DNA sequence: CGGGAAAATCTCTAGCA
DNA sequence: ACTGCTAGAGATTTTCCCG
DNA sequence: CGGGAAAATCTCTAGCA
DNA sequence: ACTGCTAGAGATTTTCCCG
């Protein structure tokens, strides 16, 4: 029912910026999406992102080479 | 409180100082002779 | 140095020296020496160096008018993929940018709109077609391309594709409508190895599916969680940490001083 | 990886697809798909409708794409083939545009037209597009007077109809459900390329005879032999190309 | 893929996709999509991402002309120091040029001088002076500034001063030779804290000390070295390691396996 | 040997392919059609 | 007598820059000056520079602090 | 450190100066120069002569280092004080100048050319320059062939006595006297600095009473207690700003 | 040995037009 | 065969000063 | 476990005018 | 109250392929 759900979200990979540095960082794992902020897990490290720094996306193509 | 000087958009010349009115992540809001003006932060600096 | 100040500061009234110049010859300390250069109006003449961090939000697009062979093309940008509409219109004109808007809002899912202060752009019609399809209107600091650097850079490659494809168009439209799908389909890189018009649907395809998941999981998942102060919405838990959220302030606590109810 | 036998066991009760496996079980979409494919008892998102459509003295040019229904419109100066191309070459720009189906006309049957289909990558084809044509002519009814130009009640009733109107199954718009169809083909396209690249190798494993890869992993090897998909470590086995 | 590259090849005559565009869709490995990039002259449209570094040897000089307020001012610096002069001259001449050239090399070493190909640094009159006062003439690249990075960054800083004390002078002249003496004095920073003008003195101090020592070093120190190869002059040697110059190519080679004479 | 490809001085369109006759630490010297030039590095690329 | 010479060479500071990197290189130590190349300490490891790229002082201040 | 003794004795049998002092037994300038500062029996590079000399009907300014010889002169439109004031600025811009002595003339004493002195920190004063004046003439006359006009002439004089006479000690020219001397300057204003530094200090050793901070290093405090300069260990010693 | 404070070092920008 | 650089403004990392 | 080879990642630039 | 970016070209550092 529920954790479905949630590794789903889970399968989401997440791209984002902090406040200084040009420089995107790689691919995260989103933990949870709201409607300015967005928790992620970058390399067993959670941080939150506002939404307008977080470029959200599946990577169809790294999910069908699973 | 602070100074704010400021490159203005197109003129070289920095003028200053004016009020910090507000503080963003890439801009600043300054009152200069009761003229709110929206500066980059590249073109300002804080004392 | 109490004496070396006045002398620093007569000095500095006619060569204003930086802070390194006074502190070496005056005998002063690097904070004083810094606190004599900081105080002349005269040489605050250099600002922050950094940049700033344009918004990338799955809706917003920057929009731009350039110029080629005589002619006026307008272009866009969906900031969050790369992807690319453009036109050669007849006028840098409110009409011609409130028409392609309208296209735009119509084809793509349109929130907010990002362009600089150039009339066709600060127009009243444009606003009223940003109002009749509901787009919020930003406008950048005055002459600050900057601030539209991705619509800035998308002429630059918009641009080079043109002159790659020139010779197998008659008109500029053709060529500039080919150089649009040149490059929304034949170019592949960025975040996902993608081209710009896959990772724009990969990018609205992602928002759907996650906001409606976000919905369930919010309408399922009721708590309240205790840490540390008062009650707070549970978020997301796992791992040993408790991402709440407490009167509109998002917080990661760790899994110990923190209860679940 | 353990529940391949399961959802072996999954496809011979129920014929589900290999999106229902890799959902379920956990398995690779090479792997999920080679299981559906073995059984022969279980054996659109480019194709778009052209057509054009008179309104007050002037030519609408409407495009819909079939599998969902969203429509891309404008008006036209002339119904000529210049115009029909350079609205066929706007529309391939922006969605991946496979087929074209037109009615027997002057500016779909051009040779202008065709130049645009061939540089595209279009192929060409001589009830959906007129029941949308009527209603995109009933939401211009419905808009006209919030506009002067007939061009602007155009693109309102394509914002409209794309993005105002709901139904269906779950009610989604058209733009919706064609980004849902596209990230499909994406998936579809991906996992196309997966096995045109895997199908090139061979595995020998314990040796054995050649063996068809599937899925190539961290600490296994994922194969098939003899119509039986089986899992082996890596050490002990070779892949070759051929 | 032998069969696809037949096909990546149509395409890009047509699209001209990247290399990863290729790769991708034609199925294609990286090097081979490369290669069918790489063949396309309507491709190659983009340099190296790197910079040059200008020469920095003690008897170097950059010259440049620059405008303010009407009038032409002549700027020269000494590249290893920073150190500057400058003059408001009447005309961007050839006469005006080789006489500012001439006093500059009768009050500082010059050897070579750099600038871009203006026409007052490229005259009979500027190659009569050098010649007479033996200095080496370098013209950077045409239309490329950044080979004289050093004046033109010194242009900058030069106007900026000039800025900053024109209301202290009458004429533009006097605040010019103000901004000389303010930059050559009052200024400090650099590799050795210094002002531009006690970085020139031990830039060139030093380099008459050095060649004196040397000279000297190797008078007196008088060996030949075998290493591995045939004789070899000696540099300097020490902390296992034995500096050498065999055929005018200077080598350091261990201590081990190589024995002086 | 090597294929040079170049933005002239000014122009902003990229000419090409000439022959490599020197590469320096920033800058080559090329042959294009008998006619020799010295680019930078920066606008210039060597296959 | 010739001891000294090769210490009060040793006493001159240099800085220099290598092949592509923008940053001057700290100064090292004077080992050996000739016409075009000049053979240097840095850290502990000798390297041979280009005349082109080095400038060579005394650091007159840090000489007087000792 | 540990010739600190050693070089008590040698400034006590040939009087030799702090920096052959440093030069020889290894000291720290400070400590030299208060070791040669300790014996009573023991006890110009920014001065220039400026004087104006008339050549075929024109002026040339002549501005001459007198501790090294080196010469820097143009020709002038005019003696006025904005001619004389315009010189010197730029001379002070290009050489540390600190001390101007003129004979008493109008152009020198002149509150245009006071003005200039002042903005520039120079103080103003009222047989070298005639005999300088005589030997640039000479050059001048020895190149007048090889310029047109006199400016020329007299630049290429300058360039030649900076830079192609010889004579001397070791036969140095005067671009080389000069760089030399305003480096010995530079040395002598560093350690005037260091001394200005540390002199603002005291310690207390082993405590004793105060005493003057000479040299403070790593592992190592060298100071000075009732005319003996001393060493002590750092981790044994307290400095405190006085 | 350890924080706090100071200094040195690093990072990055505009203008040179 | 020739070539980006400089100086200031905040940020980060060493170095130091004494318990 | 170890080189060699390939791929991914890093560094840096022009143009957008 | 707002904000540089992008895509290619060489260089460097991970990752992999089999003895
Ligand atoms: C009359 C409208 C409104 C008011 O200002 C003008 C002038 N302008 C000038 C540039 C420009 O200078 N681009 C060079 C650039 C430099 C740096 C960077 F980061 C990005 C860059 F594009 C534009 O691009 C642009 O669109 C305009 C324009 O539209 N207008
Ligand atoms: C007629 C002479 C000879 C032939 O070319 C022209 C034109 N020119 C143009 C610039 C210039 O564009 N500076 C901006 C800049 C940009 C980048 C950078 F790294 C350094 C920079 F200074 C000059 O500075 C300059 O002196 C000249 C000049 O003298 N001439
Ligand atoms: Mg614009
Ligand atoms: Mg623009
Ligand atoms: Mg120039
Ligand atoms: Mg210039
Ligand atoms: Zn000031
Ligand atoms: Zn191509």
């Amino acid at each position: 029912e529920l954790q479905k759900q949630i590794t789903k979200i889970q399968n989401f990979r997440v791209y984002y910026r902090d406040s200084r540095d040009p420089v995107w960082k790689g691919p995260a794992k989103l933990l949870w999406k709201g409607e300015g902020a967005v928790v992620i897990q970058d390399n067993s490290d959670i941080k939150v992102v506002p939404r307008r720094k977080a470029k959200i996306i599946r990577d169809y193509g790294k999910q069908m080479a699973g | 409180n602070f100074r704010v000087y400021y490159r203005d958009s197109r003129d070289p010349v920095w003028k200053g100082p004016a009020k910090l009115l507000w503080k963003g992540e890439g801009a600043v809001v300054i009152q200069d002779n009761s003229d709110i003006k929206v500066v980059p932060r590249r073109k300002a600096k804080i004392i | 140095f109490l004496d070396g100040i006045d002398k620093a500061q007569e000095e500095h009234e006619k060569y204003h020296s930086n802070w390194r110049a006074m502190a070496s010859d005056f005998n002063l300390p690097p904070v004083v020496a810094k606190e004599i250069v900081a105080s002349c109006d005269k040489c605050q003449l250099k600002g922050e160096a950094m940049h700033g961090q344009v918004d990338c939000s799955p809706g917003i697009w920057q929009l731009d008018c350039t110029h080629l062979e005589g002619k006026v093309i307008l272009v866009a940008v969906h900031v969050a993929s790369g992807y690319i509409e453009a036109e050669v219109i007849p006028a840098e004109t409110g009409q011609e940018t409130a028409y392609f808007l309208l296209k735009l809002a119509g084809r793509w899912p349109v929130k907010t709109v990002h362009t600089d202060n150039g009339s066709n752009f600060t127009s009243t019609t444009v606003k009223a077609a940003c109002w009749w399809a509901g787009i919020k209107q930003k406008f950048g600091i005055p002459y600050n391309p900057q601030s539209k650097g991705v619509i800035e850079s998308m002429n630059k490659e918009l641009k080079k594709i043109i002159g790659q494809v020139r010779d197998q168009a008659e008109h500029l439209k053709t060529a500039v409508q080919m150089a649009v799908f040149i490059h929304n389909f034949k170019r592949k890189g960025g975040i996902g190895g993608y081209s710009a018009g896959e990772r724009i649907v990969d990018i609205i395809a992602t928002d759907i599916q996650t906001k409606e998941l976000q919905k369930q999981i919010t309408k399922i998942q009721n708590f309240r969680v205790y840490y540390r102060k008062g009650p707070a919405k549970l978020l997301w838990k796992g791992e040993g940490a408790v991402v709440i959220q407490d009167n509109s302030d998002i917080k990661v606590v760790p899994r110990r001083k923190a209860k679940i109810i």
